[PDB]
C-alpha cells in the first residue's frame, strides 16, 4: 500500500543495478548509498530470516549471485511480504527459464524492469503470484 | 557506463524506418538504464527528447507502445507538457489492443490538471469501471497519484461512486478497499452501516481481511461496541483458513485480562504460539515486546517457561535472537537461570546472527528493568558487563548510567564502588565525560567522603589536562556543599594538591586565580549557578463594558454545559458565573465546520422562573475551532419567591458565512440562518458557598423563626431515602451534617442538617430530617436567611 | 588596540577548528583597556559585535568537540572607580553602530552559506 520504500537489487558489491524507491521521501544518491552501505555491508551477502531495520521490515534476500532488497515497514506481515519478493525470483527464474545471476544481470536490465512494474507500482502491490504475469506477458 | 550524450546525438535514429525492435528498443533502453541507475538533466533536452520520440509512433510496434510508458513513465511529479499524446491516449480508448491503453494512462495522474482533468470524464467513469479485472486495475493505480494532487474530483462521484466498487475477484477485491483506507479515513458512520456489509460477507483476499483488521482493530481500543459477536465471529475468522497471517494479526492485539479474558483466546494462541515457536513467522519476535504484550498475572507466568527457553536454547534465527531477549524479558527471569545464560551470553554475543545489537536493545531494556536497582544484580551484571564485553558495553553505558540516575539509585555506595573500580580498567574517556558531568551535580548529598575522595583522585590521576580537570570542576557542586567533614579541609585541599604544566599550570592558578578572585563563599555561590474562583471570572468578564451590571462572583456553575452537543460544528461548552448581582453566562467555544465561520452572533436566552432580562451579547465573529466569546448578562432577583433559577431558552443567530481555509475572503454579505440554542437551566450551586455554621445552634433554629417553609410526603412504595439522596446532595451541593450525613450500606434513620450560604448575600438553610418509621414520611425543611431559597430548596433539591 | 586588531586579524584569516575560551579570558586581564579608554553603549555594542561573531560560530553545530562551556564567569567577564566599573558590566550582563555590525555578522551562517554554495 503505497509501502515501497525502494526495492532494489543490489549487488553484493554494495552496489545497487536497480533501485526504484517506489515510493520515497529521503533522497540523495549518495545516501542512498550511505543508507545501503550501513546495512548492506553489514549484512554483507548474509541475510536473515527476517530483519527489521528501522521498525520498518527489510525483507531482503541474496540468490546465488545477487542481493535483493525490499525496504518496506514492519507495519506489514512477513507471510505476504515475503511472498512478493518469493515470486520475484520464482516467475524470473521459470519464465527466463533461468533466475538472477551477475551475468544475467549484465546481458539485459530490461526484463526485470518489465517485470517489475508489472508486479509492483510504487507503494502498492499490484500483485505478487507468477502465473497471471506469465500468460500476460508474451516478450 | 552512463552518460546522456550519446543518446542525444543518438536520436537521429530515429529517422530510420529500418529498424528492428529490438534495436531500437536497446537504444531506448539505454537511456532508461542511465536514470535507472540514476541521471540528472535539463527540461529542454527532455522535452527535446519527447519530441524526438513522440516523432516515431506510425506503428502499433506493440513493443513500441510500452517502451514510451515507461519513458514517460519515468517524468510524473517532476513532468514536462501533457497535451501530446492525448491523441494516443484516445486512440487507445477508442482502440482494442487492450493492453496498452491501461499503462498510459495510469502515469498521468500524478502529472494531472483540472481542465485536463475534465477529459476523461465520462468514459473514465466507465473505465474504471470497465470489463476485465485486469483493465479495471490498471484503471485503479492512476487516480491514487492524482490522489496526492486531489481525487476530490472523483470523490464526489461517491454516493453513485462506491457501488460499483462491488467484486468479483480476489485480488482485485483486497484493492478496493484501501482506496477505502482513505473512504474511511473521509468516514467511519459510512463504516458502520457499511461493515455490516463488509460484516456480512466472508471474504477473499486474506489481503483484504488485514486492513479491515487495522481498522477493525483500531476502532476496538476504546471499544468497537458489543465486539462480543462480532469480535467472536471475527475470531473465527482471523483464526482458521490457509492463510496464516490473520491469525496472528489478530492474536498479538487481543490478549485481555488483566483480570481479563484469556478464555478460548490464550489456548488459540497457545496452538499459534507453538505453532510459530520455531520460524514459521519469524514475526513471532516482534510481538512479544509489545504487539503481544506480556508482563503477566502469577500463575499465568510460570507457564511461560518452556516456550522462552526452546529460543533461549535454540540461539539462533535473527528472528530468533530477538525473540530471546523479548520473552526473556517479558516472563522474567529467575536469577539462577541468569547465571546459566551468562555464559551462554558469554559466546553468543559478539556476533552470533551479529547478538550484539539485539543485546543492545536488550540491555537497553536491563538498565531500565533494573537501572542500578536490584544493584546486585546491576553489579552480577556489571561485572559481567564489562567482562563479556567486546568494547561494546561503552554504547550500553550510555544508556547504564542513564538508568541509574533515572532511579536516582542509592546502592550507590557499592554501584560507585563497581563503576569507578572498573571503569578504571575498563578506560574509555569518553564515559569519564558523561559521568564526570552527573556526579559533578551530585557530591555531598551521598557523603561517604574518604572513598569519594579517593576516587576523585585517581580519576585525576590519569594524564590528561582534561581528566586532570573533571575532579575539579565537579567538585564545585560538592565543595560548596562540603559534607562529612570537608568545609576547612575543602579549604585546605586546593592547595595541597596543585599544578604546572603551563596551561595545565594556568588550570590550577586559575581556578585559584578564580578563586582568589571572589570571597570564597561568594564564589561558589554565583559559579555554581463570595468573591469566589468564579470572581476571578467576575473579573476576567470584567475586560468587556457592555455590562448592565455585575457585581463579584460568588460562586460559579456546579456544571459546564454543552450548548451544542458532541462534536458538532458550532460546539458549544458553556460556563454559568453567579455574582451577588448579575450572572453572567459566558460561552466558550469551537464554531466547529471549517464550513463556517459564524458572524453577527449573539445569544438568545428567554425565562421561566425569574431574572431581570438585561442583554444577550454576542462574539462578533468565531472562526473554526477556536473560543471566541458570547455572552448573555441578566440581573439576579433575591427576595422574590421564584427568583434565580431558571431556565433560558436559547437560539443562536447569525450570519452564516462560508470559507476558503487555503487562503479564505472576508466580506460583508453572507446570509442568516438560526439555529437552535440549548437550554440554559440555573442551578443553587452556581450561586451558594457551602458551609458549616457560624452559629448552628442558634442559627439552626433561627433560620426556622424568620424563614422556614416545609414539605411532607409520606411514602408507601419504597421505604428509601436514596432516590430523595440523590436529589438533595448533588441539587444543592451542600454539606449533609451535625454529625448527620453518614450512612453505611445501610443505616436505621437519617437527618442531614445541610449547609451553605446563598448569592446576593443571604443564606440559605436546609434541614431534612427523614423520618423512617418503615414508610418513609419526612420532613423536609428549608429555613433561610434568604427568601427566595426556601421555596427554591424544596424545589431545587428535585 | 594594535594587539586588538591583530587578533582579529589572524581570526579572520584561520578559521579551521580550535577551542580557546580560556583565550579570551587569558587577554582580558583583571582590567585592560579597551576601546578608546570607554564608549558606554557604544563599547557594550563594541562588546557585542567581536564577542557575538566568536559566539555566532559558537551557536553553530559542531563535529568533534572543541570544549564544553563554562563560561558563566564569560557572563560577567563580557559585562570607588573599580567598583562602578564592575557595576556598569553587571548592567551590561556608536553603541548602536556596533550592535548593527554584530547583527550582520549573526558564524554558523557564515558555514551554512558556504556549504550551500559548495552544493
Amino acid at each position: 500500500l503505497y509501502t515501497v520504500k525502494a526495492i532494489l537489487i543490489l549487488d553484493n558489491d554494495g552496489d545497487r543495478l536497480f533501485a526504484k524507491y517506489y515510493d520515497d521521501t529521503y533522497p540523495s544518491v549518495k545516501e542512498q548509498k550511505a543508507f545501503e552501505k550501513n546495512i548492506f555491508n553489514k549484512t554483507h551477502r548474509t541475510d536473515s530470516e527476517i530483519a527489521l531495520l528501522e521498525g520498518l521490515t527489510v525483507v531482503y534476500k541474496s540468490s546465488i549471485d545477487l542481493y535483493f532488497y525490499v525496504i518496506g515497514s514492519s507495519y506489514e506481515n512477513e507471510l505476504m511480504l515475503m511472498a512478493v519478493l518469493n515470486c520475484l525470483f520464482d516467475s524470473l527464474s521459470q519464465m527466463l527459464r533461468k533466475n538472477v545471476e551477475k551475468r544475467a544481470l549484465l546481458e539485459n536490465m530490461e526484463g526485470l524492469f518489465l517485470a517489475v512494474d508489472e508486479i509492483v507500482d510504487g507503494g502498492v502491490i499490484l500483485e505478487s503470484d507468477p502465473q497471471q504475469v506469465v500468460h500476460r506477458v508474451a516478450l | 557506463h552512463l552518460e546522456k550524450s550519446a543518446v542525444l546525438q543518438e536520436a537521429r535514429v530515429f529517422n530510420e524506418t529500418p529498424i528492428n525492435p529490438r534495436k531500437c528498443a536497446h537504444i531506448l533502453t539505454k537511456i532508461l538504464y542511465l536514470i535507472n541507475q540514476g541521471e540528472h538533466l535539463g527540461t529542454t533536452e527532455a522535452t527535446e527528447a519527447f519530441f524526438a520520440m513522440t516523432k516515431l509512433f506510425q506503428s502499433n510496434d506493440p513493443t513500441l507502445r510500452r517502451m514510451c510508458y515507461l519513458t514517460i513513465k519515468e517524468m510524473s511529479c517532476i513532468a514536462e507538457d501533457v497535451i501530446i499524446v492525448t491523441s494516443s491516449l484516445t486512440k487507445d480508448m477508442t482502440g482494442k489492443e487492450d493492453n496498452y491503453r491501461g499503462p498510459a494512462v495510469r502515469a498521468l495522474c500524478q502529472i494531472t490538471d483540472s481542465t485536463m482533468l475534465q477529459a476523461v470524464e465520462r468514459y473514465m467513469k466507465q473505465a474504471i469501471v470497465d470489463k476485465v479485472p485486469s483493465v479495471s486495475s490498471s484503471a485503479l493505480v492512476s487516480s491514487l497519484h492524482l490522489l496526492k494532487c486531489s481525487f476530490d474530483v472523483v470523490k464526489r462521484w461517491v454516493n453513485e461512486a462506491q457501488e460499483a466498487a462491488s467484486s468479483d475477484n480476489i485480488m482485485v477485491q483486497y484493492h478496493a478497499l484501501g482506496l477505502l483506507y482513505h473512504v474511511r479515513k473521509n468516514d467511519r458512520l459510512a463504516v458502520s452501516k457499511m461493515i455490516s456489509k463488509f460484516t456480512r460477507h466472508g471474504l477473499k483476499s486474506p489481503f483484504a481481511y488485514c486492513m479491515m483488521i487495522r481498522v477493525a482493530s483500531k476502532q476496538l481500543e476504546e471499544e468497537d461496541g458489543s465486539r462480543d459477536s462480532p469480535l467472536f465471529d471475527f475470531i473465527e475468522s482471523c483464526l482458521r483458513n490457509k492463510h496464516e497471517m490473520v491469525v496472528y494479526e489478530a492474536a498479538s492485539a487481543i490478549v485481555n485480562l488483566p483480570g481479563c479474558s484469556a478464555k478460548e483466546l490464550a489456548p488459540a494462541v497457545s496452538v499459534l504460539q507453538l505453532f510459530c515457536s520455531s520460524p514459521k513467522a519469524a514475526l513471532r519476535y516482534a510481538a512479544v515486546r509489545t504487539l503481544n504484550k506480556v508482563a503477566m498475572k502469577h500463575p499465568s507466568a510460570v507457564t511461560a517457561c518452556n516456550l522462552d527457553l526452546e529460543n533461549l536454547v535454540t540461539d539462533s534465527n535473527r528472528s530468533i535472537a530477538t525473540l530471546a531477549i523479548t520473552t526473556l524479558l517479558k516472563t522474567g527471569s529467575e536469577s539462577s537461570i541468569d547465571r546459566l545464560m551468562k555464559q551462554i551470553s558469554s559466546f553468543m554475543s559478539e556476533i552470533s546472527d551479529e547478538f550484539k545489537v539485539v543485546v543492545v536493545q536488550a540491555i537497553s531494556a536491563l538498565c531500565q528493568k533494573y537501572p542500578r536497582k536490584h544493584a546486585v544484580l546491576m553489579n552480577f551484571l556489571f561485572t559481567m558487563l564489562r567482562e563479556e564485553g567486546g568494547f561494546e558495553y561503552k554504547r550500553a553505558i550510555v544508556d547504564c548510567i542513564i538508568s541509574i540516575i533515572e532511579e536516582n539509585s542509592e546502592s550507590k555506595e557499592t554501584g560507585l564502588s563497581h563503576l569507578c573500580e572498573f571503569i578504571e580498567d575498563c578506560e574509555f574517556t569518553v564515559l569519564a565525560t558523561r559521568i564526570l558531568h552527573l556526579l559533578g551535580q551530585e557530591g555531598p548529598k551521598t557523603n561517604n567522603p574518604s572513598k569519594y575522595i579517593r576516587f576523585i583522585y585517581n580519576r585525576v590521576v590519569l594524564e590528561h589536562e582534561e581528566v586532570r580537570a573533571g575532579a575539579v570542576s565537579a567538585l564545585a557542586k560538592f565543595g560548596a556543599q562540603n559534607e562529612e567533614m570537608l568545609p576547612s579541609i575543602l579549604v585546605l585541599l586546593k592547595r595541597c594538591v596543585m599544578d604546572d604544566d603551563n596551561e595545565v599550570r594556568d588550570r590550577a592558578t586559575f581556578y585559584l586565580n578564580v578563586l582568589e578572585q571572589k570571597q570564597k563563599a561568594l564564589n561558589a555561590g554565583y559559579i555554581l549557578n463570595a468573591a469566589t474562583r468564579q470572581e476571578i471570572f467576575q473579573e476576567q468578564l470584567a475586560a468587556v463594558p457592555e455590562f448592565q451590571g455585575l457585581g463579584p462572583l460568588f460562586k460559579s456553575s456546579p456544571e459546564p454545559v454543552a450548548l451544542t452537543e458532541s462534536e458538532t460544528e458550532y460546539v458549544i461548552r458553556c460556563t454559568k458565573h453567579t455574582f451577588s448581582d448579575h450572572l453572567v453566562f459566558q460561552f466558550d467555544c469551537t464554531n466547529t465546520l471549517n464550513d463556517q465561520t459564524l458572524e453577527n452572533v449573539t445569544v438568545q436566552m428567554e425565562p421561566t422562573e425569574a431574572y431581570e432580562v438585561l442583554s444577550y451579547v454576542p462574539a462578533r465573529s468565531l472562526p473554526y475551532n477556536q473560543p471566541g466569546t458570547c455572552y448573555t448578562l441578566v440581573a439576579l432577583p433575591t427576595e422574590d419567591p421564584t427568583a434565580v433559577a431558571c431556565t433560558f431558552s436559547c437560539v443562536m443567530k447569525f450570519t452564516v458565512k462560508d470559507c476558503d481555509p487555503n487562503t479564505g475572503e472576508i466580506d460583508e454579505e453572507g446570509y442568516e440562518d438560526e439555529y437552535v440554542l440549548e437550554d440554559l437551566e440555573v442551578t443553587v450551586a452556581d450561586h451558594i458557598q457551602k458551609v458549616m455554621k457560624v452559629n448552628f445552634e442558634a442559627a439552626w433554629d433561627e433560620v426556622g423563626d424568620e424563614f422556614e417553609k416545609e414539605e411532607t410526603f409520606t411514602l408507601s412504595t419504597i421505604k428509601t431515602l436514596e432516590e430523595a439522596v440523590g436529589n438533595i446532595v448533588k441539587f444543592l451541593g451542600m454539606h449533609p451534617c451535625e454529625r448527620s450525613d453518614k450512612v453505611p450500606e445501610n443505616k436505621n434513620t437519617h437527618t442531614l442538617l445541610l449547609a451553605g450560604v446563598f448569592r446576593g448575600g443571604h443564606d440559605i438553610l436546609v434541614r431534612s430530617r427523614l423520618l423512617l418509621l418503615d414508610t418513609v414520611t419526612m420532613q423536609v425543611t428549608a429555613r433561610s436567611s434568604e427568601e427566595l431559597p426556601v421555596d427554591i430548596i424544596l424545589a431545587s433539591v428535585g | 588596540e594594535d594587539i586588538q586588531s591583530v587578533m582579529t586579524e589572524v581570526r579572520r584569516s584561520l578559521g579551521e577548528i580550535p577551542i580557546v575560551e580560556s583565550e579570551i579570558k587569558k587577554e582580558a586581564g583583571e582590567l585592560k583597556p579597551e576601546e578608546e579608554i570607554t564608549v558606554g553603549p557604544v563599547q557594550k555594542l563594541v562588546t557585542e559585535m567581536g564577542t557575538y561573531a566568536t559566539q555566532s560560530a559558537l551557536s553553530s553545530s559542531r563535529p568533534t568537540k572543541k570544549e564544553e562551556d563554562r563560561p558563566p564567569l564569560r557572563g560577567f567577564l563580557l559585562d570607588v572607580a573599580a567598583s562602578l566599573a564592575t557595576t556598569l558590566t553587571k548592567i551590561a550582563l556608536f553603541v548602536a553602530e556596533a550592535m548593527l555590525l554584530m547583527a550582520t555578522i549573526l558564524d554558523v551562517d557564515r558555514i551554512s552559506l558556504c556549504l550551500k554554495v559548495l552544493s
